[PDB]
């Protein structure tokens, strides 16, 4: 945290196109779901998964 | 209910932009008030003052407090390693490594040693010259290989291709290089002490080697060549400069007096202990 | 309302009547550790009155030529009482102490000793070989010396290579024998983790040493030891398995 | 002090990372309570400190 | 709250942890003097801190026969410091004193000294003479001894003729080396006339007196010292001439 008033300035571009740009924006998102349990009825981890 | 027995720091802070005033006193006749006796069994130090010790003036003192800090007194570069690259003629290997060790020269390492415990950020500048001195037009490569990493093999081995570690191509005429380094210890501090060892088993009575080895502070290898395919003849130097900012530090510790000897241990003479202050001709002459 | 204190820790107790107050080390006090400096997940085991409490070492026993003594801590601890067990069935402690060092003798003695609390105190090797091969090093039972504790080879350069007159720097007190019989200091838990293994890792020494002398003028008491009691505030375990004692 | 209208920027920083910076911000915070009496009951200059 | 002492006056300060309160003489502190009652027209001056504080004189030690000593104020000051110089270049000096006497010894020592103030203090003549021409009297080496004091002859009758008992009507103290190790006097300026000559005229002589003998068993330390620390409080000075010593 910290770093009060350190006026960061990065994402600045000096051309007129997208791609010369420098990374990133990052991203936060995920989705482990549909890799780890891709399965059409859902499964509690309190039931047993075969009934 | 059924079972009743189931159911802080007294120091504070305070800024500090200036040296202390002095505020007037005049004398003292009377009893019961005794600023000079102290008792330092305690441990504490004597708290008496200027003021109450003799009769002072009143001084605004505006002397600056802030030179001193562990900021300003640690954010200085100082070489913390020299790493010799023959890559010349003869046996030839083509590259060195350097294991990275701040230890390994005394006058930086005697500023970390006043402390324990230290976490901090890091700037390091590679200066390398020639043999004797001079800067030629070849181009480096300052690679950073860290724990678990292969460590190159050959001069054009497969190591370079550095698609994940870090690396640096510089040029010997080029102003030196230079990069910011974050805190990488898995524990959450560095620690220049470590009472302990790093695993379990029986430990020989004979000779530990084992001994005040502290893991968390193994940060990787550092290695140079030069790049390109045949050779060149010359050789050179790279020395290593580490500037310590953002920098905290932890439990105070006593300025080491004896010579150091190795790296990694404290060892020192069991003969030939050097005194710590210098000897006069009798303790009657001040001079 | 100063020179007399009483300690009760757990089922044990500690009166002195010559005290100087007591020192609690940087200011803090030991404590249990938050869930937000906490790392392992598991549920650490909390005994409270069967491990924090006195136990009392030998004494070492005082003499013209003593050098000083020092202990490890936990280390002295490991094997003894339910404190010892609970360290060794379990691979992550955390604790603080309390430390109270007992030498008296009568008014016509004299002497002082400085009693040091020292974070991570490495001992060293006493040798001039400047190569990590052929360069000595100390034994197991000197790095660690248990109950028994261990001696000064070099006491005004504390084995470590620094000189004893700065030691004031840790937290401290003396035995004045003119003027208190006891020294108490009360460690918080200090390291750069939240938990560590008591068995592999000594958070901190403890130090007895003789800056001025012990005399006696013929005719008194010649026997004086220094007896040492050390209680462990605040402990907890983690990560339960088969008994390891080294 | 003085220095009228003299516009001073260090802080700023050309990175997307906190370590890149510069010192310091400084730090005026002293405690020297805890090293240099770090005792229990209190003791006053005024009184002797054994009674 | 009251054995434990500490006197503060200028760049000095004493300090004594055995001590029986304070003595002001005749109930009054030194003061500089007031307007109404003053005389002479010219402006005084007032160094303060370089002239109060505290001188201390050499020790007087301290014997089986010894009959007692005596000193003369400010006499014993002329000479030193910056109260010396001052004094001889004026011809009007007044203040008032801090008189302190040091005298310690072990607990199976034994004896007592009366300490007092005896303004207008007159050593006397001693022989059976009395015709005032064959009549004898003392030398000024006698009536003003300086620094190095001088020892009573008759300390019965205190050598003005007049017996020791009824010292006590001056401000006085014991040193009861049972007791305390140090006696306290604070004297106020007494004199007929507001200023004087600091040169001809000593206003009040100091006196220590062994009643009661030192005795101790043998083994024990035979040198005892009698140390004297006196301080001018509320100096002023008039009357700025060339220097005069005598
Ligand atoms: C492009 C080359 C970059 C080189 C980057 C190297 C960064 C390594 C981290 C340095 C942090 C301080 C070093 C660790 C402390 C002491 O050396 C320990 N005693 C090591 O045993």
């Amino acid at each position: 945290a910290t770093g009060g008033s350190t006026i960061n300035f990065t994402n600045i571009n000096y051309y007129k196109d997208s791609y010369a740009a420098s990374a990133t924006r990052q991203d936060f998102t995920q989705d482990p779901k549909k890799f780890t349990q891709p399965v059409l009825d859902s499964i509690r981890e309190l039931s047993a998964p075969l009934n | 209910d059924p079972v009743e027995d189931i159911i802080r720091a007294i120091s504070s802070a305070t800024n500090v932009e200036s040296a202390a005033n002095t505020t007037p006193s005049s004398h003292r006749l009377e009893t019961g008030r005794v600023p000079a006796l102290q008792a330092a069994e305690t441990g504490a130090t004597s708290n008496a003052t200027d003021e109450n010790m003799i009769e002072t003036r009143c001084v605004v003192n505006r002397n600056g407090v802030l030179e001193t800090t562990i900021n300003h007194f640690f954010s200085r570069s100082g070489l913390v390693g020299v790493v010799n690259l023959t890559d010349g003629g003869t046996d030839t290997t083509g590259y060195v490594t350097w294991d990275i060790d701040i230890m390994g020269f005394v006058q930086l390492r005697r500023k970390c040693e006043m402390f324990t415990y230290m976490r901090f950020n890091a700037e390091f500048t590679f200066v390398t010259t020639t043999k004797n001195g001079e800067a030629r037009p070849y181009m480096l490569q300052y690679m950073y290989v860290p724990p678990g990493a292969p460590k190159p093999t050959g001069r054009d081995a497969f190591q370079w291709q550095t698609a994940t570690n870090p690396s640096v191509f510089v040029k010997l005429t080029d102003p030196p290089a230079q990069v910011s380094v974050p805190f990488m210890s898995p524990a959450s501090a560095y620690q220049w002490f470590y009472d302990g060892y790093p695993t379990f088993g029986q430990h020989p009575e004979t000779s530990n080697t084992t001994y005040g080895l502290c893991p968390n502070n193994m940060m990787g290898t550092f290695a140079v060549r030069v790049v390109s395919r045949e050779a060149s003849q010359l050789k050179l130097q790279t020395r290593v400069y580490m500037k310590l900012k953002h920098v905290r530090a932890w439990v105070p510790r006593p300025i080491r007096s004896q010579p150091y000897l190795l790296k990694n241990f404290p060892n020192y003479d069991s003969s030939k202990i050097t005194n710590s202050a210098r000897d006069r001709s009798s303790i009657k002459q001040a001079n | 309302s100063d020179r007399v204190a009483q300690l009760t820790v757990g089922n044990s107790s500690i009166t002195t009547q010559e005290a100087a107050n007591i020192v609690l080390a940087y200011g803090e006090w030991p404590e249990y550790c938050p869930d937000t400096d906490a790392t392992a997940v598991d549920k650490p085991t909390r005994p409270d009155v069967s491990v924090n409490r006195f136990y009392t070492l030998d004494s070492k026993m005082w003499q013209e030529n003593s050098t000083g003594w020092y202990w490890k801590f936990p280390d002295v601890l490991n094997k003894t009482g339910v404190f010892g067990q609970n360290a060794q069935f379990h691979y992550l402690y955390r604790s603080g102490f309390c430390l109270h060092v007992q030498c008296n003798a009568s008014k016509f003695h004299q002497g002082a000793l400085l009693v040091a609390v020292i974070p991570e105190f490495v001992i060293a090797g006493r040798g001039s070989n400047t190569k990590p091969n052929e360069a000595p090093h100390p034994g197991f039972t000197t790095t660690f010396p248990g109950t028994t504790g261990a001696t000064f080879h070099d006491p005004y350069v504390l084995d470590s290579g620094v000189p004893l007159s700065q030691a004031l720097i840790y937290p401290h007190q003396w035995i004045n024998l003119r003027t208190n019989n006891c020294a108490t200091v009360i460690v918080p838990y200090i390291n750069a983790v939240p938990f560590d293994s008591a068995i592999n890792h000594s958070n901190f020494g403890l130090i007895v040493i003789p800056v001025s002398p012990l005399k006696y003028s013929s005719g008194a008491t010649t026997a004086i030891p220094i007896t040492i009691t050390i209680a462990p505030l605040n402990s907890e375990f983690g990560g339960l398995r088969q008994a390891v004692s080294q």
